[PDB]
DNA sequence: GCCCTGGAGAATCCCGGTGCCGAGGCCGCTCAATTGGTCGTAGACAGCTCTAGCACCGCTTAAACGCACGTACGCGCTGTCCCCCGCGTTTTAACCGCCAAGGGGATTACTCCCTAGTCTCCAGGCACGTGTCAGATATATACATCCTGTGCA
DNA sequence: TGCACAGGATGTATATATCTGACACGTGCCTGGAGACTAGGGAGTAATCCCCTTGGCGGTTAAAACGCGGGGGACAGCGCGTACGTGCGTTTAAGCGGTGCTAGAGCTGTCTACGACCAATTGAGCGGCCTCGGCACCGGGATTCTCCAGGGC
């Protein structure tokens, strides 16, 4: 019988290990893919510093991460363990931000 | 002769440069006119906050076993400092992580 | 070939100031720029809210009243106070020594 | 021309941005809510860059742009200058 | 015998009576007395301008009034239609205050 | 000296502000909550207005130390000059 | 002989006042230099703004039956329009109230 | 017979534009103030993000395109390109004129 | 027995007459905006250098993806009970109208001292080099932890 | 028969050795900060006025406080089913390292036209001052909404 760990050791072991790391956590040849995208609808042949990338994905990743802060907390108020679209929704929108 | 110069950092007591603080004044459009004192005052106030957050990233570093302050332990003075949390609240550091926080309701029972 | 343009910081003085507060530590070129980054930020705040101060009541001038009025409306409570104190301090031994 | 490069923005992605934000258990819908909370956010952030390029008329977004757009929008970002 | 509405009724016609109207809820002498109470601590023998006294019992009453919807979203939130101290918490928390 | 003025805002007054808000079902500890926050708010409101009064040299609150404060605060009030 | 003086509010085809917008920059210490159109740039945008807020308000007064704007209809303007409750959205209205919004969970299962 | 000091406001230039889009409507002294301080906010809001650009981009002047980058900053979508209509047709008018 | 009308009863709205006080128009007047020149420097522009951004390409492997399985969590349903609402009664103090005193905000005049401006001079600070050591990277090991089975009170 | 260790597997913290590149320090030089003055107006100060804040007082009534059913909503429990977590094998593109090319960022030198400034002039805007009509208010009747008690399916 082949080891296996119960559902939410792993998840716990990774909150661990991710809030004790400081590194990027999307990849970045994507989500530059994904900034140079955004930018061609405001402005045609574009270029960008690799420092304007790096700190394009340091502010969403921030943003990211406070904005799943709340809505753990939002779900955690509702007896829930689990995030969901409507523990997002209720975070933007107490923030003001819908 | 005129006399030997002396910056007004050493005459404040200060580490900050008064001098320039005083350049910036001038040339950042605030006032039309800046007072002798405005100057030697904000680079204290500039040094005060600066050996503050210095004094704390140092105790981070030290127990970490680092000896050199990096912007993980930047984030762990400021985000464990009450005051300096507050301060700067809508801040946010590069490569400067987050706290070590579970909510107590998602822990193993026992 | 030609030197660069040069670019004025706050990293000589922070510098400075970490070797009075811990002799035997260093720092980091990113960790320096965060630092660098902060006292400008600062410097800003400060020096917009005592520009604001100067404006509501009439005045040309941005003094060590300002400067003060400016820190106790920004920063939260102990630091305040003793920000206030250093200030203070710094301006009495400027007047007294020129 | 760049394409669906949201998709770029993967599941094991998200999830690792929850674990750092301390979640323990993430519902499958949560993914394409969160990249569409990550391209409204990146599409004020770079409009507001590319306005700060524009009026520099300069053809290159610096990261001094996109200092000044995340400072525009109470969102002050240290470590780029 | 006497007539009575239902639990529920006449809240929702308070409510909809207090979305038509704009004045002042709070009584306009106890809401003097306590910012004259509050000011005591920070300087002795104030003075208010009778406008002062009114910009305050404004601006208090729409931050009031913004963190009760904020405070009703968060009790629907967790499937309920009263709202209790958890959720004037969990708002403070979203919004940044506590 | 003035005392215990916060029991001024009363049970009812608490009860029309979240008419105001749309609560429909208000607990009974909701006004002992409401209470320490709006003592709070004005706390750090007339903290700040009272330093411009200060820095003023005035002894007396105004309009505009209040519109000033709130102002610094984030939550601008328009009416009051 | 000099010539009849033109306001520059005439000139740009304003109402809101030019002159009076090119001092508050002047004296406003924000730039060492303020170019001659930007004060009639900025007056043809206030100008604007105003008409849209005033043009909604006085839609939302006749709403009432009222022949007078009051802070109500100002707020019921501003709230009720997407933009320009973009624009006021960290701004209180003294004497505005609030929108008429009940939650659909709150009312009666009819 | 101490005549009141000068205070300068937009009222007037106010009731001149409610004339225009609502000719048989009038104006109450307190939707006037409010109105007043609107016009204030916002001339200092697009006045500073004009005088950080034009200090962003080492200028001494503000200009209409200082004037306009700020437009499009601080205001939301349609309504920041029909101000920037209005405003770039008066700067021609006026160019025109003298 | 459960549910749909149908009147009571309460609340809200709609009309109309009153009256008042604030919006709105008007009148001196003064001070700030306009006119008309002068000037000096900020910025527009052209040219040039060379940084760094873009593009590509091969390779290695870390990460993504797709899938299976099970379990624990979300969610619906039920029941209890208690706590909050609705309402009638009694009490309290807010509110209003008025009067009166004087604290202090606001203004005026004046005078001086503090700051801008200038010019000269040099040293603090910046860019640039350079070397070594703090930290990053294996690497093997000693724990520390999780999980299930097992033995047992 | 449900509960606590045994131990095994797994993961992580922890010496230990290599190595390298970024940090810290030294050097040269240049530009901006200091020193030494002068000129003028911003502001500190005193005197004065009046207004508006506070304090009081008495009458009226709206509102708060209180108490009392009672219902309906909060919450706890329970069951069930599915959807998410874990782990495993396969795929795929990210990362990395190099090479190459040129767009455009960044600087520099010219020069002009645009804005500050200044003095004279005058009308736009402000305070003050009436004054009437839009709105508040009050009362009364019409309409709508809520709710429960009984008639009917």
């Amino acid at each position: 019988k082949p080891h296996r760990y119960r559902p939410g050791t792993v998840a716990l072991r990774e909150i661990r290990r991710y809030q004790k790391s400081t590194e990027l956590l999307i990849r970045k040849l994507p989500f530059q893919r994904l900034v140079r995208e955004i930018a061609q609808d405001f402005k045609t042949d574009l270029r960008f510093q690799s420092s304007a990338v790096m700190a394009l994905q340091e502010a969403s990743e921030a943003y990211l991460v406070a904005l799943f802060e709340d809505t753990n907390l939002c779900a955690i108020h509702a007896k829930r363990v689990t995030i969901m679209p409507k523990d997002i929704q209720l975070a933007r929108r107490i923030r003001g931000e819908r | 002769t005129r006399a030997k110069a002396k910056t007004r950092s050493s005459r404040a007591g200060l580490q900050f440069p008064v001098g320039r603080v005083h350049r910036l004044l001038r040339k950042g459009n605030y006032a039309e006119r800046v007072g002798a004192g405005a100057p030697v005052y904000l680079a204290a106030v500039l040094e005060y906050l600066t050996a503050e957050i210095l004094e704390l990233a140092g105790n981070a570093a030290r127990d970490n076993k680092k000896t050199r302050i990096i912007p993980r332990h930047l984030q762990l003075a400021v985000r464990n400092d009450e005051e300096l949390n507050k301060l700067l609240g809508r801040v946010t550091i590069a490569q400067g992580g987050v706290l070590p926080n579970i909510q107590s309701v998602l822990l193993p029972k026992k | 070939k030609r030197r660069k343009t040069r670019k004025e910081s706050y990293a000589i003085y922070v510098y400075k100031v970490l070797k009075q507060v811990h002799p035997d530590t260093g720092i980091s070129s990113k960790a320096m720029s965060i630092m660098n980054s902060f006292v400008n930020d600062v410097f800003e705040r400060i020096a917009g809210e005592a520009s604001r101060l100067a404006h509501y009541n009439k005045r040309s001038t941005i003094t060590s009243r300002e400067i003060q009025t400016a820190v106790r409306l920004l920063l939260p409570g102990e630091l305040a106070k003793h920000a206030v104190s250093e200030g203070t301090k710094a301006v009495t031994k400027y007047t007294s020594a020129k | 021309v760049l394409r669906d490069n949201i998709q770029g923005i993967t599941k094991p992605a998200i999830r690792r941005l929850a674990r750092r934000g301390g979640v323990k258990r993430i519902s499958g819908l949560i993914y394409e809510e969160t990249r569409g909370v990550l391209k409204v956010f990146l599409e004020n952030v770079i409009r507001d860059a590319v306005t700060y390029t524009e009026h520099a008329k300069r053809k290159t977004v610096t990261a001094m742009d996109v200092v000044y757009a995340l400072k525009r929008q109470g969102r002050t970002l240290y470590g780029f200058g």
